[PDB]
């Protein structure tokens, strides 16, 4: 994360994306492991299938998440209002939206998704703490 | 039995706050 | 050893 | 209006007294608490103060 | 025959004492091993083959807790070559006696097997499983309070909350709730221990008083799945007339006593900042209880249909008073102007 | 709590004792003596028993009884409190 | 054994089981004005030793 | 049972005593906090001498 | 504790007159709809509207009633008569003087076991019946040291045309006869392998 | 820390990640859980051996005692869940 | 047409009561899966570890 | 402290009352007690009453704690018919519900530490909730006791982390002192969301347009002596806390105003549209009283003083006519049972004095002068008007729609030809008129004073 962190800005869209890229692959490795241990998928080969799956779909989300955001800052070139990353979180739903093959579950994605990485963007703006 | 105990616990009480207010006024 | 913590190596009769 | 003023209410005076003595009051916690931040932030990061020493 | 089960429930009461005690390691390790020994009979009074897989489930898991923790303790004499409680020198041990404790206390992710244990005992042995047993692993983690590493402590404690929501809005028979219950608020308690350990305390003393309202009541009106709770406003109004109340105060409806816990824990973690946490984790804290107001409704409030058998039943009132019940409702309840006293704890 | 000085289990410091003691009828105590009283009644409730005018001894039995836990609850409290201004205080002339 | 034999509502205690059989079940009105009912009785309102 | 030295039978010298005698003797009134600061020096001879 | 199991109308009667003067022990009045109570403090019967509700009058006049009847008098009178163990046999880990009960629960799977070939009652709710009589019989483990009886179905219908209630003369002949059968070919072919 | 320390360490984790990936009749979680205790035991007492901090020669053994208590009293559990079906955690 | 229905009657509400009320539904079916074959939840305590 | 006590006083007096005689009890004492209350209103014209450390009496507060203290008798009125079957254990039980329930009342508003004052702003919530569950009648009320629940208590929650952080962040709580030494916040982000978490509970308690939909599901319900608090007062009382906390903010007001102001005037017209055609009578009153309470937040949120003392005299105004409204329609639901506007008919012919209240009613619902309804409507207005020139052609649309659905209820539900075959209805009964002649004369007597009811500024 310290990786995908300095970012800067929003220069070189690649360089971001593919660290985006790389969280979205970590955290879709995760929940196909806790999947994989709830949800005894019977017969291995549809266990891999199953990890193929949400690995591919998150990394993706990553990925064009990423690279839309930096494209707005790049663009925009505002840059660094929290808006800059809402597209992409707006994006980032539609992503997931398209596997899903529905409307419905991507459309919610959109706004909520959307507007996590909005706050997310606010809180680098006002060094919120969370922890 | 539990009458008299319960007198006890307030005789008890007010001789203690009786004679904390007294250790109050010399100290 | 670079695993969860390093282990520094050598013989046992060193310690 | 006059009898009225007299067996029941009274001149603004001990409202004032009181709203006086009660602005003072509360004031008084006030600074009292952003102190006490003060003193236990210190006393936590140097350890120096009696009440936060392990 | 009661001669040993009260020496076993009273070394019980030693091998939790122990804990509170002893400062040497060793004999914290030995309080909780002492403990489990002493807890697995009482599980299995009556005797039903499913109570033994419940004692199954919780010796298992309180057994790999028992030897991560003291695993850990030698990765700690190993890089620092101490006994004494303190800080702990060495992260990649300190983290594993969080994780032991973990398992302790229930928390989740490590949660799964107290829903599941609760539901293999009979009403006595599982409030005092969830009493009893949750002031051990907090005892120590009082006192290593002061070296925590507070993200993963505040993970599992969120994570504690949600899942001790979404996993009880789902049940009908009630000791899987409790159970819930139980494990949504030690989210709570130990969300606030890395920050002010008094916190803690004052919110466990609550928790423990009201649970005792709610097992009391459970076993007055015995009580089990959600249904059979329903019959009993006509047998004995009053005490369904009253699990009302002592629900809304787990719900920490505020003018309630259960209010007091949440309301000083914001505090505290305000002081810190940290200003988001308790807002999601109050907000999640909602959820809980709304399957409290459910159970209300199948209860006190509405009137499910009762059956005839009942009426006989009508005649006969209820024994074997347990003394302790009315004071622990009412302190579990009407306390809110007393929360100041809680500086008592210092 | 590890505070120089003091002793572990000790309710109350011999350093109290000082503070003047809370009064016979501070309202809060009074408010313990009501908690006392309906934990007392519920007693009653509960059991059945005609609430109220029945076992009015055991009710008595109540309300003095927590009256007299309060008692001494609202005197370490005050002591606490004392305390903790005490410690301030003593801080802030500590580092001006 | 012999516990079981005394707290008779014990060995009641799963007699009232929640099946709902149409013939055994009663509607909550019934039910809640036939116990209002049973409350009238002389020895009935309270335990017997307070009555 | 607690510490490396403390008494021990026929007076066995720990292995460690020294660096864990200054570094105890260097430890009261500080207490635990600042402890960690001003004795870090001497827990890291201390350290050392166990490694 | 001996509890006679005479099995009759006119008969039953004929049965608990034996078993009275055989025991020391005071013999069981029968434990019926008012049976709780004699024991719940004015000893006195009630109404029948909520003491009950049952009514065996009313049983007997119109059996198969559209109102669960048939059924609702079957399972409360299980649930007295489960009591009337309770009232007794503790009597008998008390004083530990014998005492004479009158029909007990052993004996009432069999009502019920004709009720349910004449129709009387529907199947569920004899799964209801023996769902209850599982969870509840099971832990009351000792039975018997009681005395099963037989009179003919026949000679039981003669006493019932002696015997001056309108509704005992009614009551139905092949259904007694589903009774006597099942019970003689259920009840003491396993209870006698516990009481020897 | 001397190699051999890290070898026992990992012999630890091994005797934990047998327990945890726990299968069919769980007899064999019982073993892989004393195993786990003989890591814990060895471990302890080469330290206790190094430093030459004699009083902890004591815990090992007490160590030991508890630890193999508490495998003694699982057996017993086992029994039970033997005695309804011969044992399968399935 | 409108705003007694499908305004406010039936898109005011699904937007948060609705939603909620059915994330909750699946969630709630998601946690308590019924099951509780240890195996499973156990080799969670395990993977959780690694991760931990 | 001395108009607290004796409230607190009846509930021995009601469990000590004779079983047939508690409803003279409690209503006696709370007329007598209304009339204690009476003497607070004096106010002063300059300083804020003060009392003891823990209270004052804000001119704002006092014509509220005047109402509420009054409303009590009047609920026990409209109650003592509805439940008469019911044991007297459980009426007893009853009554304590709604006295509790004031209780709560006159100390939420008289404050004064806004964390006491919260803390017994979602105290409220539990006797509502239990009166609304256990006594309303059909079975969707138990799905709208949750409605009711939550949207408080998911707007309240972040309220009160929120305060908590306030009074780390600056010296005391405490309402005096804070109006002294306020501060203004600015933009940021962070001061953003305090905003948002200081106004949306109470925003939600006095139902916004967008959030609304729980209030017409309580008042489906709700047996009516829920139905008058969870009206006239509850929604008021939010409104006198957002008035109370806007002593901060500010200037960050004047930025985030906006889309609670779009809300705001476009559910007024929408709402009351869709008041234009309900099914049944008893949801129709309901989305009147949002459509006027959508006045009051705009008239908090455009903060100009005119805007506040329209704010006050409206809130009072609403609520008696609303409460009117609701004991008004539960007479024709009692008669006939119908409660679809449709069956009742042709009323008016079979009773008169019942169509005099009805005209009476509506008519100062429509707000026409010199109500206080109507004065109190035409400041905000005026205020707003002020405040932008276009926003006149948005309240006159309300003003319309306002006319046409309360004349409307009068019309439909009155004027007519009578069913044929209900013969159900019984002559009015002297109860009726008097709870109803109860609401409307303190409202016709009030305008002759209005610079009492005006409020602080």
């Amino acid at each position: 994360l310290h990786k995908y962190s300095d970012i800067p800005e929003g220069t070189e869209c690649h360089r971001k994306a593919y660290a985006s890229t790389s969280i979205g692959g970590a955290t879709g490795l995760i929940v196909s492991a806790y999947s994989i241990a709830l949800k005894p998928p019977a017969s291995f080969l549809e266990g891999v299938a199953r990890t193929g799956r949400y690995t591919f779909t998150s990394a993706a989300i990553g990925a064009i998440f990423g690279l839309t955001s930096c494209i707005s800052a790049q663009v925009r070139e505002k840059p660094d209002d929290p808006l800059n990353y809402f597209i992409g979180g707006c994006a980032g739903g539609l992503t997931l939206g398209a596997r899903t093959r529905s409307y419905g579950i991507g459309a919610a994605a959109c706004a909520y998704m959307g507007l996590t990485a909005a706050l997310v963007k606010m809180g680098q703006l006002e060094g919120w703490q969370v922890f | 039995l539990t009458l008299g105990t319960s007198v006890f616990l307030w005789i008890y009480l007010i001789k203690q706050h009786k004679e904390d207010v007294l250790e109050y006024k010399r100290r | 050893v670079e695993i969860i913590f390093k282990f520094n190596g050598l013989g046992d009769w060193v310690i | 209006s006059r009898w009225i003023a007299r067996t029941f209410y009274d001149g603004p005076e001990k409202n004032y007294e009181k709203t006086m003595a009660i602005l003072q009051i509360e004031a008084e916690k006030a600074e009292l608490r952003l102190k006490e931040l003060e003193v236990r932030r210190l006393m936590r990061a140097r350890g120096d103060g009696p009440w936060y020493q392990y | 025959n009661p001669i040993i089960y009260t020496t076993l429930i009273m070394t019980v009461m030693s091998g939790t004492m122990l804990v509170m005690i002893s400062s040497h390691w060793l004999l914290i390790w030995i309080g909780f091993e002492m403990n489990l020994l002493a807890m697995i009979p009482v599980l299995m009074k009556n005797f039903n083959p499913r109570a033994t897989e419940a004692a199954t489930k919780y010796f298992l898991t309180q057994a790999t807790a028992s030897m991560m923790l003291m695993m850990a303790i030698i990765i700690n004499l190993l890089y620092s070559g101490q006994w004494t409680i303190t800080k702990m020198f060495n992260p990649v041990a300190m983290t594993m006696m969080t994780m032991a404790l973990a398992m302790k206390l229930g928390l989740s992710p490590f949660h799964f097997w107290v829903p599941e244990v609760t539901q293999g005992i009979s009403l006595q042995a599982g409030l005092l499983l969830l009493t009893w047993q949750k002031l051990a692993p907090l005892s120590v983690l009082c006192q290593i309070s002061q070296s925590i590493n507070p993200n993963l402590m505040l993970t599992m404690a969120m994570l504690s909350i949600l899942i001790g929501g979404w996993g009880g809005l789902n049940q009908t028979q009630l000791r899987k709730i409790m159970a819930y219950s139980s494990i949504a608020h030690m989210g709570w308690m130990t969300a606030v221990l890395p920050y002010n350990t008094t916190m803690t305390i004052l919110n466990l003393l609550i928790y423990i008083t009201m649970t005792l309202a709610m097992f009391m009541l459970l076993i007055h009106s015995s009580a089990t799945t959600t249904l059979s709770l329903s019959h009993t406003w006509n047998k004995m109004p009053v005490i369904t007339s009253l699990m009302m109340v002592t629900l809304l105060s787990m719900g920490g409806l505020p003018p309630l006593s259960g209010f007091m816990p949440k309301w000083m824990i914001i505090q505290e973690m305000t002081k810190n900042e940290s200003i988001i946490m308790p807002t999601l984790m109050a907000m999640t804290a909602l959820l809980n209880l709304y399957f409290y107001m459910r159970l209300a409704y199948s209860s006190s409030l509405t009137m499910f249909p009762s059956t005839n058998n009942m009426k006989m039943k009508w005649q006969f009132e209820h024994t074997k008073q347990m003394k302790l019940l009315p004071t622990m409702i009412v302190l579990s309840t009407l306390v809110l102007p007393m929360t100041p006293a809680l500086s008592s704890l210092n | 709590s590890g505070r120089p000085g003091r002793v572990p289990l000790q309710f109350l410091p011999n350093e109290a004792r000082s503070l003047p003691p809370p009064k016979l009828t501070d309202p809060r105590l009074v408010y313990m003596g009501f908690l006392g009283y309906c934990s007392g009644l519920i007693d009653n409730a509960i059991r059945r028993r005609p609430v109220v005018s029945a076992g009015l001894h055991r009710q008595l039995l109540y309300v003095t009884s927590f009256v007299f836990f309060g008692y001494y609850l609202l005197k370490r409290q005050d002591y606490m409190y004392a305390l903790r201004d005490h410690d301030m205080f003593a801080y802030v002339k500590s580092h001006p | 054994l012999r516990m079981l034999v005394q707290n008779k509502l014990e060995v009641l205690n799963y007699t009232t089981i929640p099946v709902y059989l149409p013939e055994i079940t009663i509607g909550a009105h019934q039910s809640d004005r036939v116990f209002q009912k049973f409350t009238e009785l002389p020895g009935r309102k309270y335990s017997p030793g307070y009555n | 049972m607690t510490i490396q030295s403390a008494e021990q039978p026929h007076k066995i010298p720990g292995r460690c005593h020294a660096f864990e005698k200054e570094w105890i003797e260097c430890a009261h009134g500080i207490g635990g906090i600042r402890a960690e600061k001003e004795c870090k020096i001497e827990f890291d001879d201390f350290v050392e001498c166990l490694l | 504790v001996i509890t006679v199991d005479g099995n009759i109308c006119s008969g039953k009667g004929r049965l608990a007159r034996e078993i009275a003067e055989k025991l020391g022990l005071r013999h069981f009045p029968e434990a019926g709809i008012h049976y709780a109570d004699s024991t719940t403090g004015d000893g006195k019967p009630l109404d029948v509207q909520l003491s009950g509700n049952c009514s065996l009058e009313k049983f007997y006049d119109d059996p198969k009633s559209n109102d669960g009847n048939s059924y609702r008098l079957q399972s409360w009178l299980y649930a007295s008569r489960l009591l009337q163990y309770a009232d007794a046999l503790e009597h008998l880990l008390s004083t530990g003087q014998g005492v004479v009960l009158e029909r007990s629960i052993y004996s009432d799977f069999v009502f019920l076991e004709a009720m349910y070939r004449q129709g009387f009652i529907r199947k569920q709710c004899v799964e209801h019946y023996n769902e209850v009589k599982k969870v509840t019989a099971c832990e009351y483990l000792p039975p018997h040291v009681v005395v099963y009886v037989d009179v003919p179905v026949p000679e039981i219908q003669s006493r019932i045309q002696k015997k001056g209630n309108p509704h005992e003369m009614k009551i139905t002949a092949a259904y007694l006869q589903d009774i006597e059968n099942a019970y003689k070919k259920t009840f003491l072919p396993e209870m006698s392998e516990k009481c020897e | 820390m001397p190699l051999v320390y890290m070898n026992i360490i990992m012999a630890f984790a091994i005797a934990l990640a047998g327990l945890l990936m726990y299968r069919s009749h769980l007899m064999s979680s019982l073993l892989c859980l004393e195993g786990m205790m003989l890591s814990l035991f060895i471990m302890s007492t080469l330290i206790i051996l190094n430093t030459h901090f004699t009083l902890a020669n004591m815990m090992p053994i007490i160590l030991l005692v508890f630890a193999a208590c508490e495998a003694a009293l699982g057996l017993s559990l086992l029994v039970m869940v033997s005695n309804t079906y011969g044992t399968d955690y399935v | 047409k409108s705003a007694s229905s499908l305004l406010d009657l039936i898109w005011l509400e699904t937007i948060l009561p609705k939603t909620t009320s059915f994330i909750q539904m699946k969630m709630s079916i998601m946690v308590s899966n019924q099951k509780g074959l240890i195996k499973l939840y156990f080799l969670s305590f395990l993977i959780t570890i690694m991760i931990s | 402290l001395k108009i607290i006590i004796p409230t607190t006083m009846l509930l021995p007096m009601t469990w000590m009352s004779k079983h047939n005689m508690i409803w003279i009890n409690a209503t006696v004492h709370s007329l007598l007690i209304s009339l204690i209350s009476l003497s607070l209103l004096n106010q002063l014209g300059e300083n804020s009453l003060n009392f003891s450390l823990t209270f004052f009496s804000d001119s704002l507060s006092a014509p509220l704690l005047v109402l509420t203290t009054w409303l009590l008798p009047l609920m026990l009125m409209a109650s003592q018919s509805h439940l008469s079957k019911e044991t007297t254990t459980r009426k007893k039980l009853y009554i304590t519900m709604l006295i509790l329930l004031q209780l709560f009342l006159i100390m939420t508003f008289t404050a004064t530490e806004l964390i006491l004052f919260y803390i017994l702003f979602e105290a409220t919530l539990v006797p509502t909730l239990i009166i609304i569950t256990r006594w309303g009648n059909q079975t969707e009320r138990l799905n709208a006791g949750l409605y009711f629940l939550f949207y408080t208590l998911a707007g309240s929650l972040p309220l009160l982390v929120a305060l908590v952080y306030i009074q780390n962040t600056t010296g005391s709580l405490n309402f005096l002192i804070i109006h002294y030494w306020s501060h203004p916040l600015s933009n940021s982000w962070s001061n953003i969301f305090m905003w948002l978490a200081c106004i949306m509970a109470f925003m939600v308690k006095m139902p916004l347009y967008g959030l609304h939909l729980w209030l017409p599901k309580a008042h489906v319900e709700a047996p009516i002596a829920g139905s008058m608090v969870l009206a006239a007062v509850l929604l008021k009382l939010g409104g006198y806390g957002m008035m109370r906390i806007t002593t901060i903010l500010n200037p960050l007001t004047n930025y985030m105003a906006y889309p609670f102001l779009m809300l705001s005037m476009w559910g007024m017209i929408m709402t009351s549209s869709i008041c234009l055609r309900q099914t049944d009578l008893k949801s129709l009153i309901a989305y009147s009283s949002v459509s006027h309470m959508a006045l009051v937040i705009v008239a908090i949120m455009i903060q100009t003083p005119w805007s506040f003392m329209g704010a006050t005299a409206l809130m009072i105004a609403h609520g008696l006519t609303s409460s009117m409204l609701f004991c008004l329609a539960n007479t024709n639901y009692e008669r006939v049972h119908s409660r679809t506007m449709i069956l009742a008919r042709g009323l008016q012919t079979l009773l008169p004095l019942m169509a005099t209240w009805w005209l009476m009613a509506s008519l100062t619902n429509l707000a026409l002068p010199p109500s206080i309804n109507l004065i109190g409507e035409l400041f905000i207005i005026t205020a707003s008007f002020s405040w932008s020139n276009i926003t006149i052609i948005l309240m006159g649309m309300n003003m319309m729609i306002t006319a046409l659905y309360s004349l409307y209820m009068l019309i439909t539900t009155q004027r007519g030809k009578y069913t044929h075959h209900i013969n159900n209805i019984k002559a009015s009964f002297t109860r009726e008129n008097a709870l109803m002649a109860l609401h409307i004369l303190p409202l016709l007597l009030l305008t002759l004073n209005p610079k009492m009811i005006l409020g602080p500024l």
